[PDB]
RNA sequence: GGUUGCGGCCAUAUCUACCAGAAAGCACCGUUUCCCGUCCGAUCAACUGUAGUUAAGCUGGUAAGAGCCUGACCGAGUAGUGUAGUGGGUGACCAUACGCGAAACUCAGGUGCUGCAAUCU
RNA sequence: GAGAACAGAAAUCUCCAGUAGAACAAAAGGGUAAAAGCCCCCUUGAUUUUGAUUUUCAGUGUGAAUACAAACCAUGAAAGU
RNA sequence: AAGCUCGUAUCAGUUUUAUGAGGUAAAGCGAAUGAUUAGAGGUUCCGGGGUCGAAAUGACCUUGACCUAUUCUCAAACUUUAAAUAUGUAAGAAGUCCUUGUUACUUAAUUGAACGUGGACAUUUGAAUGAAGAGCUUUUAGUGGGCCAUUUUUGGUAAGC
């Protein structure tokens, strides 16, 4: 029925997609640190696309993966930014979700204008208790159909604390 | 075939596809038979003994048209080709007695031109759904 | 070729006695074109053997003429005269082998009286000679012999 | 998910071997630790396979057979109380005790249990156990980690420890018991002897006693209820070895029931299923529950 | 020009059965061979090393080596018209116990059991094989199998 | 009979959906002093067996279920093929004689078996 | 496939499905899934001696390759490689 | 050509029995890859052109693309299946069983591995058929343009190519 498969945040997972190397990337980077308290992690480029201007193993953003109470928290912060009102898309169908905010100092942090100011996408996934049966080394398996994350039921998660809005369709 | 019956009283369907590829060496003083592989020259349908080679389905009333159909075309085709009329519902299959006992029982769904078949075989849902008429009280 | 040296038959109208069993059968299969064959008859054994019968003694071919030749190269065997090899052959059993190795490769003639066929090499069921063509071999022997 | 399997992609696809599916193979490693020289013709290769579930610490000398894996001996750490240790059965410490325990139980049985004493003495300093002369050679093993991770300072290897401290020859390497330092390279033997007897556990018992009475209370539950105080943990084990030492024959479990009675209620819960007539009647009934259309 | 390398010509002989690709089952590394052993050579394609020449596909000799991880294989090649000898050193995925040598053992502990009761009742034997012989004389009755007497039939076609 | 550890063969064992599971086991599950590894004690390491739960895993049942397996005078002695003729036929090709013999199809049945050691109302 | 500010067909971030439909310098074929692919850690077995063996064959040479013996090393908890 | 060593033997362009290997013929394509005719249904809430309030970030359209279940037809360099003919090995005295000797190899281990002593078992001693004797050595001639027929088969329209 309901006892055990509480129904959680999993991470929340900061990305500043910030577009070039250097200085730049480096300022944003300092955001994600000075914020997650965490130590954050940088993507290189896929490839090369002339038009953005970026080349292949050039390092374009930089993320960090948050857990637990401290993720909880941020994901209040970010959720106050939009006026506790997400969309029906937001909402994947496996049962995450996720928003963006421009300018971070939308949310506690001053202003250091040798920083500057950054947007940032905000996604955090729902998982369950026994998650670990999908991501331990030994008798890896898939986690059942009844427990496992839907729309649905993150949706109205969601709604019900927060005592947020969905909106649209 | 549609002068004599109309541009729609049949359904006429080519039964073989030209596959195969032929070639032609092609001599343009000469080169010699010295390297004679050809160059592709045209296409061509590898037919059997009693392989089908044109099939057409008409209303029984037009048997006569359908026949002298086909029987024109011969002239157009090396080798001997017969005419034969077959036990057999147009395209389908079944003898038209199994045909028959077939679409007057619901097994039979129309598809896009042809058809399809009630199995005994998939989920006893899902093949209710397919075919109604199948398992209903019906008349 | 092989089958039929193997068999002795390395001559035209030359024949020899063959004990039936799968081993054996799977030989005349193979020849079938080149030989006539069958279910020979005592009396057609009796005449072969007696009429044709030579037996093999230091290579050599000799004409079974008295039964102490048959005795000194088969008492071995039991089989003493010209009858008892004549029964080990009609009979099959213990001594096949060796009784009907002891016998010559029988030299016939051409048949007196015909092949009774246009045509020898199609098969016996197919109008005519090769094959097996059963019981009707003592006939085609007998105008050999 | 409307991510549905092909027949297609069903009918060709082949199957991982059983074990590989059920993740706890793996056959790469496998295959490198069974396979014997093939001029040592049927010499066994010797396993030591040590497993730890959340409650237990199996310890088997295997070897192969085409017909199928077969144990010489077993030793878990459930086992441990019978020799003194109650708590922590799944401990580093408990780990040593369990290799001391199979290596003594195993060549018990195999003669080789006097000549080959093991170290008895006990500072947790590297050395595998060296072959008398004019006499028979160790007794000889392979550590199997099943799919461990080789970390140093792994509970798999306090196994490996207690069972070549008990007089197996095990072949290892310092470089992964608890004391070795990257830098340094070298083993610190004041740290390993302090995990064999427990001392991680021990500081930490009186660390949380001065420092949270409660958290203490449910972490040491045990050890309070059995008056057990913290700095006698290095004598339970202590004496744990020498009990070990002194009688590690196997006693089994002394069994309610016999295996007909078990069998008789254990898995009758065991749902049985139709012959192929019921599920026929069943067919027949469920068109006439569904046939006539919505 | 012409190409003929090693492996020329082997894309359905060294290819793995169908699905039956992969890590090969233990059993193959736990079969125990013996100078004087009877082997299959049979090529796996998956195992690089220790691998038979092609023409050797198929081909069954004697074990005249043991190793680490292979055995030695001694095959009468013809070459000419007279056999040489060849021996190759196969690893042991690619190599498996004649199946036939085991009937014949099996059959010879057999012969010497047969032997043995017969001379502990002091009889006579008869140990080598026959082949399928005539068939003998049988009785068929007609008790519920009255003849049922069939016709050739006329032709139609089914089209 | 259940369950666990190590297996043999490697779908009759996989896939999809829905049920059900006593006891023990197994599991999820609580913790972060310690050895140890992470962006993240999630994984990996360690600690308690203590606070909890069969929800999941896992085991078994259901299904005119997808797949896989097996059988059959199901198709078919068909297709193809070794051998034979101064056989037919302008030819394409085909028939007969002595043999060997499929695949698809159809229908029926089935859906892991088992070795070692331990443990269990 | 379903989801996330600037973000677009295409940037980065989750989750689900996924028998290989990818990758493995190169032609093609074979082979491979707790790997043979991808990321990381330590390395010089690409070393020393000299025989046997497989292909091509005359059972000469050459190229290539296989399994041992005797050294000296690498790696790994280890079996091993 | 010269012989030599022996003498029923182990032989063999053959069968049988047993046990392997093979991917051609055929077959397949509502099975993978590749190709190919036709509709049908459903998707696009993420390609597009309209008409409906220019309206459209909204409907019903026809048109792609894609998905599902069907449908007609194919492969030397495609395939799950898979022949016939051809093809490897075996069918014993150099064998079997019992006892227990040697070693520096090997094993936890006189444990294995090899090779042996001593003891036992010869009527069919381990399928068939045949054997015109089997085994072996040296030396040397000619040849090193080939062509034809059935069947398989490649190039070519074809050819007495």
């Amino acid at each position: 029925q309901n006892p055990m498969r509480d129904l959680k945040i999993e991470k929340l997972v900061l990305n500043i997609s910030v577009g070039e190397s250097g200085d730049r990337l480096t300022r944003a980077s300092k955001v994600l640190e000075q914020l997650s308290g965490q130590t954050p992690v940088q993507s290189k480029a896929r490839y090369t696309v002339r038009t953005f201007g970026i080349r292949r193993n050039e390092k374009i953003a930089v993320h960090v993966t948050v857990r637990g109470p401290k993720a909880e928290e941020i994901l209040e912060r970010g959720l106050k930014v939009k006026e506790y009102q997400l969309r029906d898309r937001n909402f994947s169908a496996t049962g995450n979700f996720g928003f963006g905010i421009d300018e971070h100092i939308d949310l506690g942090i001053k202003y250091d204008p040798s920083i500057g100011i950054f947007g940032m996408d905000f996604y955090v996934v729902m998982n369950r208790p026994g998650a670990r049966v999908t991501r331990r080394k030994r008798c890896k398996g898939t986690v059942g159909n009844s427990h496992k994350t839907t729309k649905e039921d993150t949706v109205s998660w969601f709604k019900q604390k927060y005592d947020a809005d969905v909106l649209d369709k | 075939m549609t002068t004599v019956s109309g541009r729609d009283a049949f359904h006429l369907r080519v039964r073989v596809h030209p596959f195969h590829v032929l070639r032609i060496n092609k001599m343009l003083l000469q080169q010699g038979m010295r390297g004679a592989w050809g160059k592709p020259h045209g296409l061509a349908a590898r037919v059997d003994i009693g392989q089908i080679i044109f099939s057409v389905r008409t209303k029984d009333s037009n048997k006569d048209v359908v026949v002298e159909g086909l029987r024109r075309a011969r002239y157009k085709f090396p080798g001997q080709q017969k005419i034969i009329l077959s036990k057999k519902w147009g395209f389908t299959n079944l003898d038209r007695p199994e045909y028959l006992k077939k679409r007057e029982a619901g097994e039979v769904k129309d598809d896009g031109a042809f058809v399809k078949f009630l199995s005994k075989k998939g989920s006893l849902e899902n093949n209710i759904r397919e075919f109604p008429e199948y398992f209903a009280a019906q008349a | 070729r092989k089958v039929l040296q193997l068999l002795r038959l390395t001559r035209i109208n030359s024949g020899t006695f063959v004990k039936v069993t799968k081993a054996t059968l799977e030989l005349l299969k193979l020849i079938e074109p080149y030989v006539a064959y069958g279910y020979p008859s005592y009396s057609t054994i009796r005449q072969l053997v007696y009429k044709r019968g030579f037996g093999k003694i230091n290579k050599q071919r000799v004409p079974l003429s008295d039964n102490a030749i048959i005795e000194a190269n088969l008492g071995k065997y039991g089989i003493l005269s010209i009858d008892d090899l004549i029964h080990e052959i009609i009979t099959v059993g213990p001594h096949f082998k060796q009784a009907n190795n002891f016998l010559w490769p029988f030299k016939l003639s051409n048949p007196s009286g015909g092949w009774g066929v246009p045509r020898k090499f199609k098969h016996f069921i197919q109008g005519g000679s090769f094959g097996n063509r059963e019981e009707f071999i003592n006939k085609l022997v007998k105008s050999m012999n | 998910q409307k991510d549905a399997k092909s027949s297609a992609y069903s009918s060709r696809f082949q199957t991982p071997f059983r074990r590989r599916r059920e993740g706890k193979t793996d056959y790469y490693q496998r295959k490198r630790l069974v396979t014997q020289h093939k001029a040592k013709y049927n010499t066994p290769k010797y396993r030591l396979v040590v497993r730890f579930t959340n409650k237990d610490i199996i310890c088997q000398i295997i070897s192969s057979t085409i017909t199928g894996d077969v144990v010489l001996a077993a030793a878990y750490s459930h086992e441990l109380p019978r020799y003194g240790i109650t708590h922590g059965l799944t401990n580093w410490a408990a780990a040593y005790a369990t290799g001391l325990l199979i290596a003594r139980r195993t060549l018990q049985k195999l003669g080789l249990d006097e000549t080959y004493k093991g170290v008895e003495e006990v500072e947790g300093e590297y050395e595998l156990t060296e072959a008398v002369e004019d006499g028979p050679r160790p007794f000889k093993v392979f550590l199997d980690i099943g799919l461990q991770r080789t970390t140093t300072g792994a509970r798999v290897f306090g196994a490996l420890k207690g069972a070549s401290d008990g007089g197996l020859y095990v072949p290892h390497s310092e470089n992964r018991f608890p004391g070795w330092d990257f830098e340094t390279e070298e083993i610190d033997p004041e740290l390993l002897r302090s995990y064999i007897f427990g001392g991680h556990v021990s500081q930490y018992m009186e660390e949380l006693a001065d420092d949270d009475e409660e958290r203490f209370s449910e972490l040491f539950k045990g050890y309070l209820a059995d008056d057990i105080d913290a700095d006698s943990l290095e004598d339970i084990y202590t004496s744990a070895h020498e009990a070990i030492r002194a009688d590690p024959a196997f006693k089994p479990t002394e069994k309610k029931f016999t295996k007909e009675q078990y069998a008789a209620e254990s898995k009758k819960y065991r749902q049985t299923k139709l012959s192929k007539e019921e599920r026929a009647a069943r067919v027949a009934a469920k068109i006439a529950a569904l046939a006539g259309q919505q | 020009g012409k190409s003929h390398g090693y492996r020329s010509r082997t894309r359905y002989m060294f290819q793995r059965d169908f699905r039956k690709h992969g890590a090969v089952h233990l059993s193959t590394y736990l079969k125990v061979y013996k100078v004087g052993d009877i082997v299959d050579i049979k090529a796996n394609g998956s195992i690089q090393k220790g691998m038979p020449h092609k023409f050797y596909q198929g081909k069954t000799g004697v074990v005249y080596n043991v190793t680490k991880s292979s055995v030695g294989v001694i095959i009468n090649k013809m070459v000419g018209n007279r056999y040489l000898e060849k021996r190759l050193n196969l690893r042991v995925e690619h190599i498996k116990h004649s199946k036939c040598r085991q009937e014949f053992l099996e059959r010879v502990k057999a012969n010497a059991a047969k032997r043995a009761e017969a001379k502990a009742q002091g009889v006579a034997v008869q140990l080598k094989r026959q082949p399928a012989q005539p068939r003998e004389s049988r009785i068929v009755s007609t008790e519920g199998n009255v003849p049922q007497t069939l016709a050739p039939v006329p032709y139609e076609t089914f089209i």
